[PDB]
């Protein structure tokens, strides 16, 4: 196990289309609890923040929800399966960018948006992909790619991890790889964020 | 403090008096503090200048209390966000003068009938402003004349049968505008203008769908992408994008984005 306290807003978002059975979203969700657990969102220095989508953009936990640990852990696992056909990705990031990350009352803390990605949205969707990912660029926020499984968009994963250095990406195979590299992804945050106290 | 919870994140002093039973503000806040959290609390009145002791506050957070009544004294130069929604206010307060770096503004389900005309004087640092839940049947013109920078405006579940044409004039920087939920039938003529508007929330209204709504349609069919639908759940909060959320009647046998229009000129 890998743990580590530092300055950071970590947001978590989760594919909600049916390229992922309800079974396997579950496993997603649980990997957002070990995350926050890992990261210890127990301390004032991690915000956390939840969001699922598949059209739209579910938030169930935002980053300003001064709530306890145990509480948003459940939150975290109360997240409801959409098993949607579509999954879009520019709408959440352009969702990230305007409603999220749109000021900065941190510039001190690390700025993170995890995007758990297990498939392709239609192109004709993506035609602000680049400027919504370059505008989170400009607001010092850091995106991270994780494909999941075979139908995850490598061509917008590519396109992520080349707007900006920091921007890594993960692929696994399925959402069984994702407790299996999650030490190797809380070890590139801690590298990525400022230090905290433990 | 024996009474609140102090921790320094940074350069940051939060102060958490978050359901504690207060009737009052606690004495003895460390003099550095830069966050304060008063909500849920047995306050019934508040007033702003008790505050100014702590040169260094930026945000006050004083919702879901039991304010009847908020006196605005003396000056808080540094606050930028105020959270005044869950109260039982009965009219907007006028902050230009003693709150100047205000960025954030909520006021949402209050008792608020009407807004004052100009309201919003000396607040040009603002750059959003929550008014949602309370009854506005009407806004007075040039209501955000004095707020330039606003990026972000909720008016959503009012009671409003109209908008003054030129509410949105000046606003170069409007990226959310959440209407749904009021008692609208029409949008005047050239309001939205040539600005570009990320999220627009436009449901929940009885559109009237006759000739003067061809302006809107046009609008619509352009802006298909940026026009959302606002839902609410347990513990969820979602935004989706759907132009045909936005329909005639408010029946969703005809969305306003594919009214013909027949013999309109």
């Amino acid at each position: 196990d890998f743990y580590c306290s530092r300055l950071l807003d970590l947001v978590f978002l989760l594919d909600g289309s049916s390229r992922l059975s309800e079974a396997e979203f579950e496993v997603l969700k649980a990997f957002v609890v070990d995350m926050m657990e890992r990261l210890r969102i127990s301390q004032k220095w991690v915000r956390v923040a939840v969001v699922e989508y598949h059209d739209g953009s579910h938030a169930y936990i935002g980053l300003k929800d001064r709530k306890r640990p145990s509480e948003l852990r459940r939150i975290a696992s109360q997240v409801k399966y959409a098993g949607s056909q579509v999954a879009s990705t520019s709408e959440v990031l352009k969702y990230t960018l305007f409603q999220i990350f749109s000021k900065i009352d941190r510039p001190e803390a690390s700025r993170i948006a995890l995007l758990l990605m297990a498939s392709q949205e239609p192109q004709r969707m993506s035609r602000n992909f680049v400027r919504y990912v370059q505008g989170l660029k400009k607001k010092k926020v850091i995106v991270i790619p994780v494909g999941i499984g075979p139908h995850a968009n490598l061509k917008q994963i590519r396109l992520i991890e080349k707007q900006a250095p920091e921007n890594k990406a993960f692929v696994l195979s399925s959402v069984d790889e994702l407790e299996q590299q999650r030490d190797e992804i809380v070890s590139y945050l801690c590298d990525l964020a400022p230090e905290a106290p433990p | 403090h024996p009474i609140c919870e102090v921790s320094k994140v940074a350069s940051h002093l939060e102060v958490n008096c978050d359901k504690r039973d207060l009737t009052a503000l606690p004495p003895d806040l460390p003099k550095d503090t830069t966050i304060l959290h008063l909500s849920e609390n047995l306050l019934y009145t508040f007033s702003l200048a008790t505050l100014m002791p702590y040169t260094r506050l930026t945000q006050l957070n004083l919702d879901r209390c039991e304010l009847t009544k908020l006196q605005v004294d003396g000056t808080l130069p540094v606050l930028g966000t105020l959270d005044l929604s869950h109260n039982q206010l009965q009219s907007l307060p006028l902050l230009g003068q003693t709150l100047p770096a205000l960025t954030v503004l909520d006021v949402s389900f209050n008792r608020l009938t009407s807004l004052p005309l100009g309201a919003l004087r000396g607040l040009g640092e603002l750059q959003e402003l929550y008014l949602k839940g309370n009854e506005l049947k009407t806004l007075p013109p040039g209501l955000l004349t004095p707020t330039p920078k606003l990026e972000k405006l909720s008016l959503a579940n009012n009671d409003l049968t109209e908008l003054p044409a030129g509410l949105l004039n000046g606003l170069e920087n409007l990226d959310t505008l959440l209407l749904q939920e009021n008692s609208l039938y029409t949008i005047p003529k050239g309001f939205f203008g040539s600005h570009l508007l990320p999220f627009a929330f436009l449901h929940g209204n009885p559109w009237l769908c006759n000739c003067e709504i061809l302006y809107f349609r046009r609008w619509l069919q352009d802006n298909a992408e940026n026009v959302y639908v606002w839902k609410q759940g347990v513990d969820v909060k979602a935004m989706t994008s759907n132009v045909a959320s936005v329909q005639c009647d408010n029946s969703d046998k005809f969305p306003v984005y594919k009214y013909p229009g027949k013999g309109c000129p």
